[PDB]
C-alpha cells in the first residue's frame, strides 16, 4: 500500500 | 489516566528525569496520536519530541516505553513526507531495525509497521530503509515452517511492509533486495489469509511495473498459476492487484505473456469484462489490449475462448475509459491478425460500435478506431470485398462520421478520414 496510522 | 493530556503536559513528563513519569507521557502521546480525527502530529513535532521517542527506543529495560514510542513514532510516520522525515531525521530507521529482534511480539510488530510506513514514502527512504539492512530482520522474522502458526495480524503487518519495500519507481528497488525478497513473497502468495494474499499480489504488481527483466525475474519464480488463480477470488482486494500484476506481465515480451495464456488466464476473462467493478472492466480490457498485440496464435486463443463477444460488448457499452481500451485491443488485433481473424471480429458485430465511438470528443481514440478501419479494409482488399464493408459503415452512420472527420482540425484525423474516403467510398 503506502502508509497506515495505528488507532487501536 | 493518560487520556487527553495537553502536549505541553507530555512535554512535562517525558522532561521530567524518571521513567515512569516518561512511559506515561509517552502513552498520553500515543492516545493523542491514535485518537480517529486530526492527530496533532505537528504539535507533537514542534514541541521536540521526536528525539525523545527515538531514544525510548532503546531502553531494553522498560519494554513498555519501548512499545509506546515505537506506536507514538509509527503514527507520525503516518502522515506527510515531511512528518515521515521527521522520524527519520530523529534516528528512528536503525532503532526501529534493531527491535525486529525484541522478544516481544507487540514491540517487533510496531517496528515492522513502522519500517512500512517510513519505505512507503517513496524510492528514496524505501532504499535507505534497505541500506539499513531491514530485509534480513524482516524475512528472518517469517522464516518459520508454517506460516500459520504466527499469529494473523502480526503476518498481515509484515506481509504490508515488505510490498512497502517492492514498491515505487525512479527508481524502482535494487535487483538484489528484489531477489532476497521474492521468494518469502511466492510463500506468502500461497497463505490462506485474504489480506496477506491481497498485499501479496501488490507486491508482486510492483515488481511487475517495469522492464522485461523485472518481469522476468517474477514469472520465472513459477507464480504466474497463482496469480490466475487468485484473479478468479471472490474477495475484490484479491482480483484488483492480481489482475494488475497479470496485466503488467502481459506488457512483457510474448514469451511472457505466453505463460499468462498456458496458466488458464483467459477463462476468467467473460467474469472480468462484465465485471460489476469499472476498474475492474477497465484493467481487464486494458489486459485484452496487450494480448492481442501479441503473435496470430496469441491472437487466436483469444477468439478460441470466446471473448471477441465480448470486446463487442464493452466497445458496445461501458465506461469510457474502458471503451478506449477496448478500441486499443481492437486495432491491436486488426494490426497483427491473420485475414480470417479480422473477418470474424467483423462478423461477431465490431463495426457497428467502432463506428459510433467516433462521434467521442477525444481525438486520441478516433486515431485509433480510424487505424482499426484502416486494417480491417486492408484484410478486406485482399479478399476483394472492400464495397461490403463500405456498405456496412454506411448503413450504420459510419460514413456520416467519416465524413465530417475530414474537417477535424488534428492532422492525423483529417488525413486518415480523407484518405479512406477516397480509397473505399467513391
Amino acid at each position: 500500500g503506502r502508509k497506515k496510522r495505528r488507532q487501536r | 489516566g493518560t487520556v487527553n493530556w495537553s502536549v505541553e503536559d507530555i512535554v512535562k513528563g517525558i522532561n521530567s528525569n524518571n521513567l515512569e513519569s516518561q512511559l506515561q507521557a509517552t502513552q498520553a502521546a500515543r492516545k493523542l496520536l491514535s485518537r480517529e480525527k486530526q492527530p496533532p502530529i505537528d504539535n507533537i513535532i514542534r514541541a521536540g519530541l521526536i528525539p525523545k521517542f527515538v531514544s525510548f527506543l532503546g531502553k531494553t529495560d522498560c519494554s513498555p516505553i519501548q512499545f509506546e514510542s515505537a506506536w507514538a513514532l509509527t503514527n507520525i510516520a503516518s502522515g506527510t513526507s515531511e512528518q515521515t522525515k521527521a522520524v527519520v531525521d530523529g534516528g528512528a530507521i536503525p532503532a526501529f531495525i534493531s527491535l525486529l529482534a525484541s522478544p516481544h511480539a507487540h514491540i517487533s510488530e510496531q517496528a515492522v509497521w513502522a519500517l512500512g510506513n517510513i519505505a512507503g514514502d517513496g524510492s528514496a527512504f524505501r532504499d535507505l530503509v534497505i541500506k539499513h539492512g531491514a530485509i534480513d530482520p524482516l524475512l528472518a522474522l517469517l522464516a518459520v515452517p508454517d506460516l500459520s502458526t504466527l499469529a494473523c495480524g502480526y503476518l498481515r503487518n509484515l506481509t504490508w511492509t515488505l510490498s512497502n519495500l517492492c514498491r515505487n519507481k525512479n527508481p524502482a528497488p535494487p535487483l538484489d533486495a528484489v531477489e532476497q525478497i521474492l521468494p518469502t513473497l511466492v510463500r506468502l502468495l500461497h497463505h490462506n489469509d485474504p489480506e496477506v494474499l491481497a498485499d501479496s499480489c501488490w507486491a508482486i504488481s510492483y515488481l511487475t511495473d517495469g522492464p522485461n527483466e523485472r518481469i522476468e525475474m517474477v514469472v520465472k519464480k513459477g507464480v504466474v498459476p497463482q496469480l490466475v488463480k487468485l484473479l478468479g477470488a471472490t474477495e475484490l482486494p484479491i482480483v484488483t492487484p492480481a489482475l494488475r500484476a497479470i496485466g503488467n506481465i502481459v506488457t512483457g515480451t510474448d514469451e511472457q505473456t505466453q505463460k499468462v495464456i498456458d496458466a488458464g488466464a483467459l477463462a476468467v476473462f467473460p467474469s472480468l469484462l462484465t465485471n460489476p467493478k469499472t476498474n475492474i472492466q477497465k484493467e481487464a480490457t486494458w489486459t485484452m489490449s496487450n494480448i492481442t498485440a501479441g503473435r496470430q496464435d496469441q491472437i487466436q486463443q483469444v477468439v478460441n475462448h470466446g471473448l471477441v463477444p465480448f470486446l463487442v460488448g464493452v466497445l458496445s457499452k461501458a465506461d469510457f475509459k474502458t471503451q478506449k481500451e477496448a478500441a486499443w485491443a481492437i486495432t491491436n488485433y486488426t494490426s497483427g491478425g491473420t485475414v480470417e481473424q479480422i473477418v470474424y471480429l467483423v462478423h461477431c458485430g465490431i463495426i457497428e460500435p467502432l463506428m459510433n465511438l467516433l462521434s467521442a470528443k477525444d481525438t486520441k481514440i478516433i486515431q485509433v478506431i480510424l487505424d482499426a478501419i484502416s486494417n480491417i479494409f486492408q484484410a478486406a482488399e485482399k479478399l476483394g470485398e472492400t464495397e461490403k464493408l463500405s456498405i456496412m459503415i454506411e448503413e450504420c452512420g459510419g460514413l456520416d462520421k467519416i465524413e465530417a472527420l475530414q474537417r477535424h482540425e488534428n492532422e492525423s484525423v483529417y488525413k486518415a478520414s480523407l484518405n479512406l474516403i477516397e480509397k473505399y467510398f467513391s
